[PDB]
């Protein structure tokens, strides 16, 4: 496995490839139900159906394998030989391949210079090919032809006179003999008449075969290649009329015909000539064609692989025609398709044989190709085969295609054995790395394992025994499965998978029960609530898995989520709430035993089971030696005249008996903490410990906190009931004082004073204003020691809002379709909706269910498409060889005397590596290659810089792949990137994660449609597409006068660049709401009007630089909005993979196309070649697009397969020859070989191990 | 060149004069006569040049009359295939084999017979249109005559059905057939259709139908491994008698190939009689048939 070479595979190869021949479309006898002989499923081409056995009865066993019995011919083997041997299928008249026609004109390419319309006319017998015209001997014999039409016109002209002196004697003697016997008055006259009408109908003739003979003529000097003759009998007048000079056919002939004697170098000389001196989108035509032409000449293979002559047909076994039970069967649409194309051969064939009319035989092979073309891609045109009625047959392109195909289903996602299922159910006396799994599940995925350890204690005798008794699941089964499954990992994983800590090492552990116990602190990191839930278990198997699920996976040394390097592994929801409840200050209850100091911590407990101290009470507690005091008591300290260390010895301390509980339940070595823990500062110490303390450190502490917090939350005795939620008493005053003005209002509009909208607006202000006013007395209203207080200020659970609508009034809601109803809901959720009420309320609460639903979809796309642009990107270098760093901003919004931290500074310039030094007073502040945390943070905003020079990935000039500086450290682990890790993934897991959680939407669209800008995941969509926004602002060009000519057409805008450049007019909407002021002065990079600004001419005019920051904060603000986070450094690796490509201009001198993607280091490298050689370079402009396009447009062509679009790839992919290098991911992940990134990697794979000498000395 | 392709096939017959009786007549007459120059021209007698040319050319007017009178009779062989679509068969093809049926029937036709052609041909082109969707319209190909059997048996189960408007039971359709139940059985199970793997198995898009049923060919694991024990086993078991005993017993029941030899087989190579091998044979299955050497290979059955 080095390349998948891929390519057009000619007749020679197919019957190379092939064992024999199918003639036949029978598959298998009615009765003895075996396969028949030559046709489908035959042994004699594909292989015996049983093992070694052979089909007329004759050699019958294992023993004289690798023989050929002469009777029925079958080779006797292995029956797997059926599922890799093929045979083909030979046809009478060759067809085209439907996947290279009767598509886009990239893989057609315009091979020969004809429209689609003209190919899809031909192919499928309606018109003729002149596929070869002797037009240097027709020139030859000029005159003596025309020497023959002349004498031809001379003897019709002759003759013509004859018949006219016919005419006139006829007409004269009849009038005369007529007018002579006089039958009648005016016999004369009437015959007379007669004569004239023939004369007019012999003169009709005459004209009809002048205009025949003229236009037949005109044809043959209208001759030449590739000329296309609709009419069949104009065809055939050709052919009779002249013969021997023009060549002509019908069908995939002809185009075999002309591909066999097409001279592409000749049209790629004519092309570069035309591209040389062209103009208009024939220059573009020009350029697809010399591209395809090109691809071909270039490559060995020959053009003529387009059409076909012999078809494969799949292996059997890969077909199936399995027995049913019942009597019936089961067949594999291929079996269909197979014995239709097989069929129309073999009548083609007959029908050839006996002489037989053209038009039969021509819409026999029309039906040959339509079958061809149904086997390769079924409904491709027109109506599909479909077959049985019902549905569409499948066909072989719909097998490797879709959601459904083999790339997406069963080559990337695969079903494992060694695995379980099964609903979640809570452990808390579970530690960090523990996990429960019921007896049967443990039991029957540890089978192997316990049969092993059954029959080396000599529990069972034999390993069938053994089998036997664990079947049977006797005690000593139990046993001996509680003694294997310990020191062994087990992955739980959940369906979602959304980021890398989906699936989680854990250490497995019998249980009773029937559902997986898990432990409550990591469930948060699944996102896996209790309500009810499933999720798999799996096993690894060999070492190096398990050593992986020890190490790397393990549920432990994942404390910190890769989004923002900020704990997940710390939920909320019972145990924050305790901790709130025990770091409280007074006034929570009745502060009995106040004022009052205790020796230690042990009598103050004491007390508080006596009863006299509460838990929340001011009082000064004692501290034994070593423990280490509040970081703000270090400067005080007792009193004395000699020196004292306060630091680390006794100190009394006013607190609180909880936060004595709290501190020593956090390990002895942290400072005290002093201050009312809640969710925020929760999460700070967990960080701080992370950072400071070992891993296993980290575990106990949070098992003592989930500890203390579940029991403190028990002892909390956070409660609801009907006198919990106490409506505010002044909420009725206040709302009927509103309803007096909104029905004098109401008054006021009923005498037409006021319009219907003006009084639809106030309203929605009033009562706007009128639930912000309750919302306000609410929450003045509420005590903090009510339940709903504590849950909602400690960041357990819910948000003000929730508590304002269960308590205050809703307020106003949503109506269909984006509207606002002028009457809000008067009635919180405890005095109970009204009805009408509750209809308009569930009108919005449908919307938001649908809305979800589409957005976790939508986020699921986004999270595809990420993941599969921003592979390949792997950290292999351990440094970088530049210095040039990004500017970013450490500072801003510096009040007047004074300097203030940027607000955003943590996801922008944290854990990234200063390029170089900072000297502010003369001497070094911050080392260069330095990871930035709090303290350097704030010691260079106090030395007052403003700036910082930060390296990173984008600037990273590294030969291969980015190195480990440029991406600084890692957040999931806190420390330095280890050379190898998989940066691309973490960077699109995290950007997708959080895509269910946006949620965000325009209120309201306000009556007007393109005004408000795209809002919430559409926008990220659309930013990470290089899509044109939908509001899009032009950007000014440079500098110079701009004004308005309002034109009562549509607006206008022109702007005219200073020192005398080209003046430059900008379109615009009437309702363009611009700002520039008229006839004034522009600068380069203002935006002329209000929208959203396009990313292609920013990058255009601005540079690489400006659309960087641009796409970073705009992507940034939108994920903000809502309040997510996510580090700049997971975008700034995706926006260098859109930038990668650069379009080439002026391409004259490396002599490839013009006006097409390059990437920016084939770029690089020709430019070298050429500057070396002499020839100046070809010019180069920065291109930026979307992912899906920069995924697509990458050299390996299995791993773009891979992705959404098949077969489009797939076609260019063999008609470049391009043979896929195995260097990447996805692709490697295909072929089952091991991805190179972490373990993978030759550095890390290639060591050798062997102990010391002293090691065997000592034994 | 458009799609659903029986359309442009319509086109393609387009306008083509229908023939009258006298019309016809002569054309059967020119095409006789086409047939008696082909026949003159066949014999290896010398016939002058010129006069062998006048009979090549009322040969191929006789061929340009049948052309005529296939292409005036396509649109009767479209009627004969629609009247049988529906069946399994594709209209367009059917409509193929009836043309080919067609070119037989002309190819047999002549005005000797005070008839039509219409008349004449429409029997032909049944026969070719029957017999064509007889092999070709079953994924398992039916004999012609299982055929009939098949299509008789249900033509007539129908007609009891209307009559009785009940279902028939079996005895009374074997006496209808005139065959014993066992045949009736074994037909309507031979008529039956595959179902195809690729169909929605029942949701909206779990797969399909060919992704629920399991394989016989695939190794359980299970039996694999457990088979390789025995084999171990065995061959320990064996070591542990003697050398030539153990041999005997091998090459007795092949375990070294995959053919055991017989008795006599056996005294060739080892240089022992017949009766000799057959003796030490039944020591060894004595031997082995003691309670030492069976504990472990009971387990394995
Ligand atoms: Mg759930
Ligand atoms: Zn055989
Ligand atoms: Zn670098």
């Amino acid at each position: 496995f080095d390349e998948l070479r891929i390519g057009l595979a000619t007749a020679d190869d197919i019957r190379q490839w092939s064992h024999g021949e199918v003639k036949k479309p029978e598959t298998i006898n009615y009765r003895t139900l075996k396969p028949e002989k030559d046709g489908l499923f035959c042994e004699k081409i594909f292989g015996p159906t049983r093992d070694w056995e052979c089909y007329c009865g004759k050699y019958k066993r294992v023993r004289f394998k690798g023989i050929i019995c002469e009777r029925c011919g079958v080779e006797v083997t292995r029956a797997k030989v059926r599922r890799e041997r093929m045979g083909h299928i030979e046809l009478a008249a060759p067809v085209t391949h439907i996947w290279y026609f009767k598509g886009v004109p990239s893989r057609l390419g315009y091979l020969l210079d004809l429209a689609p319309k003209d190919l899809e006319k031909v192919i499928y017998f309606a018109a003729y090919m002149i596929t070869f015209v002797d037009e240097e001997r027709r020139t030859r014999d000029l005159p003596s032809l025309e020497a023959h039409v002349s004498v031809e016109r001379q003897q019709i002209e002759q003759r013509r006179d004859s018949d006219l002196e016919a005419r006139a004697k006829k007409l004269e003697t009849d009038l005369a003999e007529l007018e002579a016997e006089g039958a009648k008055a005016d016999v004369r006259r009437k015959v007379r008449e007669g004569a004239e009408r023939e004369m007019k109908q012999l003169r009709d003739r005459a004209q009809r075969e002048i205009d025949r003979l003229d236009e037949v003529w005109n044809r043959f000097k209208n001759l030449k290649v590739q000329d296309l003759e609709g009419d069949e009998l104009l065809y055939r007048e050709l052919r009779d009329r002249f013969g021997t000079y023009f060549d002509g056919s019908m069908g995939a002939a002809a185009l075999q015909k002309r591909l066999e004697s097409f001279d592409l170098d000749e049209e790629a000389e004519r092309l570069r000539e035309i591209i040389r001196t062209g103009k208009g989108q024939k220059k573009t035509r020009a350029l697809k064609r010399l591209k395809v032409v090109s691809a071909f000449l270039q490559t060995s293979n020959s053009p003529k692989g387009m059409v076909l002559d012999c078809v494969p047909v799949i292996p059997p076994d890969l077909r199936p025609m399995v027995q049913l039970d019942g009597g019936r069967f089961a067949t594999s649409d291929l079996n269909d398709l197979y014995r239709r194309v097989i069929n129309r051969n073999n009548r083609l064939k007959r029908l050839l044989d006996l002489g037989a009319p053209e038009i039969i035989v021509n819409n026999e092979k029309r039906m040959l190709q339509e079958a061809v073309d149904a086997l390769f891609d079924n409904g491709r045109r027109g109506r599909p085969v479909t077959g049985p009625g019902n549905r569409p047959l499948k066909s072989l392109s719909d097998m490797l295609k879709g959601k459904q195909g083999r790339f997406r289903q069963n080559l990337l996602g695969k079903r494992v054995d060694y695995s379980a299922r099964s609903v979640i159910v809570v452990g808390p006396q579970l530690k960090l790395h523990q996990c429960g799994l019921p007896k049967a599940m443990a039991l029957e995925l540890f089978k192997p394992f316990v049969m092993k350890r059954l029959v080396d204690l000599n529990h069972a005798q034999n390993i069938k025994s053994a089998k036997r008794m664990v079947e049977r699941g006797r005690t000593v089964v139990y046993d001996v499965l509680e003694e294997v499954i310990a020191e062994h990992p087990v992955l739980l994983n959940r369906a979602p998978t959304l980021h890398r800590l989906g699936i989680q090492a854990f250490e497995p552990q019998l249980v009773e029960g029937k559902a997986i116990q898990i432990h409550p602190l990591v469930c948060t990191a699944f996102n896996a609530d209790f309500d009810g839930d499933q999720m798999a278990v799996h096993l690894p198997l060999s070492a190096e898995a398990q050593a992986e699920a020890r190490i790397l996976m393990l549920s432990s040394n994942n404390i910190l989520k890769p989004a923002d390097g900020r704990p997940v592994t710390m939920p909320t929801q019972d145990m924050v709430l305790g901790l709130f409840f025990l770091t409280t200050d007074s006034e929570g209850r009745s502060p009995k035993g106040e004022g009052r100091a205790f020796g230690s911590s042990a009598e103050a407990i004491m007390a508080f089971d006596a009863g006299d101290l509460t838990l929340q009470a001011k009082i000064d507690i004692r501290f034994p030696v070593g423990t280490i005091p509040p970081r703000g008591f270090e400067p005080p300290a007792r009193e004395e005249g000699e020196p004292e260390w306060q630091q680390g010895d006794t100190f009394t301390l006013k607190t609180t008996l909880g936060r004595a509980l709290f501190n020593e339940l956090l390990p002895e070595d942290y400072p005290f903490v002093d201050y009312e823990v809640g969710k925020k500062q929760l999460s700070e110490i967990v960080n701080d410990l992370a950072e400071r303390y070992p891993k296993v450190i980290v575990a106990a502490t949070l098992d003592n906190l989930k500890a203390a917090g579940f029991f403190w939350a028990t002892r909390s005795g956070v409660t609801v009931a009907i006198s919990d939620i106490v409506v505010p008493d002044a909420k009725k005053e206040i709302v009927k004082g509103y309803e007096g003005q909104d029905e004098k209002v109401q008054k006021q509009y009923e005498r037409g004073l006021i319009t219907k909208e003006e009084r639809t607006q106030e309203l929605i202000a009033i009562w706007t204003k009128a639930t912000n006013e309750v919302a306000e007395a609410m929450n003045d209203n509420f005590p903090k020691t009510n339940p709903v207080s504590m849950m909602v200020n400690s960041g357990a659970r819910g948000n003000m809002m929730q508590m304002r609508q269960i308590a205050g009034m809703r307020g106003l809601v949503s109506n269909a379709k984006n509207e606002t109803i002028p009457r809000p809901i008067k009635a919180s959720f405890r005095e109970g909706l009204s009805v009408l009420e509750y209809f308009i309320s569930t009108h919005g609460a449908r919307k938001g269910l649908a809305d979800t639903a589409l957005r976790t979809a939508d986020s699921g796309y986004l999270t595809r498409r990420l993941v599969d642009v921003s592979q390949d990107v792997i950290i292999r270098e351990e440094d970088c060889g530049t210095e040039r760093g990004l500017k970013l901003p450490i500072a801003t919004r510096d009040a007047d005397g004074t300097l203030r931290k940027a607000e955003d500074v943590e996801t922008s310039v944290y854990a990234r590596m200063l390029a170089e030094d900072v000297v502010i007073d003369g001497k070094v502040i911050a080392p260069a290659n330095v990871d930035l945390g709090d303290v350097l943070i704030d010691a260079l905003v106090a030395h007052g810089v403003e700036e910082v020079k930060t390296r990173s990935i984008l600037t990273c000039e590294s030969q291969v792949g980015t190195c480990a500086m440029c991406y600084g450290r890692s957040l999931a682990t806190g420390k330095l990137v280890d050379i190898g890790e998989a940066v691309g993934i973490i960077a699109a897991q995290s950007i997708g994660e959080p895509g269910t959680q946006l949620t965000m939407r325009t209120f309201h669209t306000g009556g007007v449609a393109g005004d408000d800008i795209t809002q919430g995941l559409p926008r990220v969509v659309e930013l990470f597409e290089a899509r044109t926004p939908k509001g899009v602002a032009p950007i000014s060009e440079a500098s110079g006068r701009v004004r308005i000519e309002e034109t009562e057409k549509t607006k206008k805008i022109v702007v005219t660049p200073d020192d005398g450049s080209d003046e430059t007019a900008f379109p615009i909407s009437k309702r363009a709401r611009l700002l520039v002021g008229e006839g004034d002065h522009v600068e380069v990079g203002q935006k002329l009007t209000v929208g959203a600004t396009n990313p292609h001419d920013v990058l255009r005019i601005l540079g690489q630089r400006a659309v960087q920051v641009h796409l970073v904060g705009e992507v940034q603000k939108v994920y903000n909005s809502q309040g997510v986070s996510i580090h700049d450094k997971h975008i700034e690796i995706i926006i260098r993979q859109m930038l990668r490509r650069v379009t080439i201009i002026e391409s004259g001198d490396a002599e490839l196309l013009p006006g097409e993607l390059v990437e920016r280091t084939k770029f690089e490298t020709e430019n070298r070649r050429v500057v070396q050689e002499g020839g100046h370079p070809a010019s180069g402009r920065p291109q930026l697009m979307g992912i899906t396009k920069a995924s697509l447009a990458t050299e390996s062509w299995l791993s773009a397969a891979s992705f959404q679009e098949t077969t489009r790839v797939l076609t260019d992919a063999a008609i470049n020859a391009k043979s896929d290098s195995l260097i990447g991911l996805k692709e490697n992940v295909i072929i089952g070989k091991l991805i190179p990134a972490g373990t993978g990697l030759s550095r890390y794979r290639n060591i050798r191990v062997e102990p010391t000498e002293e090691a065997k000395a000592a034994m | 060149a458009t799609a659903d392709p029986v359309k442009d096939y319509l086109k393609q017959i387009g306008k083509v004069p229908l023939l009258n009786a006298e019309q016809e007549v002569e054309l059967a007459k020119r095409i006789e006569a086409g047939l008696f120059a082909e026949d003159k021209l066949a014999n290896s007698d010398k016939l002058a040049p010129k006069l062998k040319r006048e009979l090549e050319i009322i040969a191929e007017d006789g061929r340009r009359a049948k052309n005529h009178l296939l292409e005036a009779n396509l649109r009767l062989v479209v009627s004969l295939a629609k009247r049988y679509t529906g069946r399994g068969m594709l209209f367009l093809d059917l409509i193929q084999e009836g043309n080919l049926g067609l070119i037989r029937a002309v190819e047999k036709f002549d005005y000797t017979k005070g008839y039509k052609f219409s008349t004449y041909a429409t029997w032909w082109i049944r026969q070719a249109i029957t017999r064509a969707m007889a092999d070709q319209a079953r994924t398992i190909r039916i004999p012609v005559h299982m055929v009939e059997v098949i299509n008789k048996l249900a033509r007539v189960q129908r007609q009891m059905l209307q009559d009785l408007g009940r279902e028939p039971t079996p005895e009374e359709l074997a006496k209808e057939l005139d065959m014993t139940p066992e045949k009736v059985i074994e037909v309507q199970k031979y008529g039956r259709e595959p179902i195809s793997l690729h169909t929605p198995l029942g949701e909206d898009g779990d797969s399909e139908f060919g992704d629920l049923i399991e394989d016989s060919e695939a190794v359980v694991p299970a039996d694999a491994v457990s088979f390789t024990l025995l084999q171990e086993q065995l061959h320990s078991v064996l070591d542990t008698l003697s050398e030539r005993e153990a041999g005997v017993v091998s090459m007795r029941f092949g375990l070294t190939d995959g053919q055991p030899k017989t008795l006599d087989e056996i005294g060739k190579v080892y240089g022992v009689t017949r009766e000799r091998i057959r003796q030490i044979e039944s020591k060894t299955m004595s031997k082995l048939r003691h309670p030492s050497r069976s504990q472990v290979l009971r387990d394995y059955l």
